[PDB]
C-alpha cells in the first residue's frame, strides 16, 4: 500500500480539512507499522490484530 | 488507527495555532458528508449582525 | 425571546424519582450543546451531564446511569427523570446553555436545591 | 472536451488514472490505422 | 485528569490590602484558566476568561494572568464587594472538573 511517501509528509490539513480517500488494490505492511518506531499507537477495535 | 506524534513535523518552537473547529452547525454529521456551510447561528434574541 | 425556565425539584426520598427539566425558547437542544450541572454545600460546582448534537450522550461518574435523559424539539424541553437517588445528591442544580470553551458557564439563571433528606 | 466536464461532485469514492497515453488530436478524413 | 491543588481556602484581611490569588493545577493548562466572582450566597459571575482577555463589564481593579501551570489573580483595589470565593477552573481536560477557589473576606 503506498504509505511511506504519504506518511512522512511534513504537514496535513487541519481538523476541518480532514483528508478522506478510498484505498484499495494494494497490501499492508501490520509488522513494519509496529515495528517502525515512529508510530505510537496501532489501535484495532472492531477487528482481531 | 495508527497514531503517532509528530514533533519533529508539525510543531513549531514560535506557537501552532492552525487547527480551528466550528460550534454552530444546523445539520447532524449525514454519513459520508462533507459540508463547507459558513452559517452563524441565531442562538438568542440579538441578531449577530 | 430566549429564555431558559427551571421545573421540579422537592424533598424526594433516597431512591425515589423525581423530575427535573430545563425549558429552553430560542435555542435546540437536539442539535446543540446543552448541560446539568450540580453545587454541593460548601463544596464547588460539580459536573453533571450533557446532551451534544448528533444522539451523542455523556454523564459524570455518579449519574452513568442513575439519571434519565430526554429531548424534545416540540417546546425545546430538556427532562431528566431520577430514580435510586442518594442521600448526598442534596445540592443546588442548574441547567445551562454551555457553549464549549470560551469562558465556563458565562451566563447564569437562578438554579433549583434538591434536599434528599429523610424527614 | 476541446482542444465543463463536470460542475460540482459529491459523494467522491474513486478516480483511476492509468499510464500516461500520447495521442494525436487532429480532425482529418483519411484511413484510420489503429483499430481498438 | 487534571486535579489543582490550590492552597489557601479562606484568608482573612484588613480594607485595603492587596488580594492575590495562585492556583496550581497538576498538569499543564494551555491559556485556558478562568476567574470568577461569586460574592456571598449569590451565583458566580465570570469575569475573566481565556487567561488574556477581559469581558466587558468587569472592573479594572480584577486582573488575571497566566499560560502554563503558573496562574495568578490580582486585585490592587480593595473593596467589600470584593469579598467573596474566586474559583480557578480548567476547561482543557475531560472531564473538565471545577475548582474549590479561596474564599477572601474583608
Amino acid at each position: 500500500c503506498p504509505f511511506g511517501e504519504v506518511f512522512n509528509a511534513t504537514r496535513f490539513a487541519s481538523v476541518y480539512a480532514w483528508n478522506r480517500k478510498r484505498i484499495s488494490n494494494c497490501v499492508a505492511d501490520y509488522s513494519v507499522l509496529y515495528n517502525s518506531a515512529s508510530f505510537s499507537t496501532f489501535k484495532c477495535y472492531g477487528v482481531s490484530p | 488507527v495508527i497514531a503517532w506524534n509528530s514533533n519533529n513535523l508539525d510543531s513549531k518552537v514560535g506557537g501552532n495555532y492552525n487547527y480551528r473547529y466550528r460550534l454552530f452547525r444546523k445539520s447532524n454529521l449525514k454519513p459520508f458528508e462533507r459540508d463547507i456551510s459558513t452559517e452563524i447561528y441565531q442562538a438568542g434574541s440579538k441578531p449577530c449582525n | 425571546e430566549v429564555q431558559l425556565l427551571e421545573s421540579g425539584g422537592g424533598l424526594v426520598q433516597p431512591g425515589g424519582s423525581l423530575r427535573l427539566s430545563c425549558a429552553a425558547s430560542g435555542v435546540t437542544v437536539t442539535s446543540n450543546y446543552m448541560s446539568w450541572v450540580r453545587q454541593a454545600p460548601g463544596k464547588g460546582l460539580e459536573w453533571v451531564s450533557v446532551i451534544y448534537s448528533g444522539g451523542s450522550t455523556y454523564y459524570a461518574d455518579s449519574v452513568k446511569g442513575r439519571f434519565t435523559i430526554s429531548r424534545h424539539n416540540s417546546k425545546n424541553t430538556l427532562y431528566l427523570q431520577m430514580n435510586s437517588l442518594r442521600a448526598e445528591d442534596t445540592a443546588v442544580y442548574y441547567c445551562a446553555r454551555d457553549l464549549r470553551e470560551a469562558g465556563g458557564m458565562d451566563v447564569w439563571g437562578q438554579g433549583t436545591t434538591v434536599t434528599v433528606s429523610s424527614a | 472536451l476541446d482542444v465543463g466536464v463536470y460542475s460540482s461532485a459529491n459523494n467522491c469514492t474513486f478516480e483511476y488514472v492509468s499510464q500516461p497515453f500520447l495521442m494525436d488530436l487532429e480532425g482529418k478524413q483519411g484511413n484510420f490505422k489503429n483499430l481498438r | 485528569d487534571i486535579v489543582m491543588t490550590q492552597s489557601p481556602s479562606s484568608l482573612s484581611a484588613s480594607v485595603g490590602d492587596r488580594v492575590t490569588i495562585t492556583c496550581q493545577a497538576s498538569q499543564d493548562i494551555n491559556n485556558y484558566l478562568n476567574w470568577y466572582q461569586q460574592k456571598p450566597g449569590k451565583a458566580p459571575k465570570l469575569l475573566i476568561y481565556d487567561a488574556s482577555n477581559l469581558e466587558t463589564g468587569v472592573p479594572s481593579r480584577f486582573s488575571g494572568s497566566g499560560s502554563g501551570t503558573d496562574f495568578t489573580f490580582t486585585i490592587s483595589s480593595l473593596q467589600p464587594e470584593d469579598i467573596a470565593t474566586y474559583y480557578c477552573q480548567q476547561f482543557d481536560n475531560l472531564p473538565w472538573t471545577f475548582g474549590q477557589g479561596t474564599k477572601v473576606e474583608i
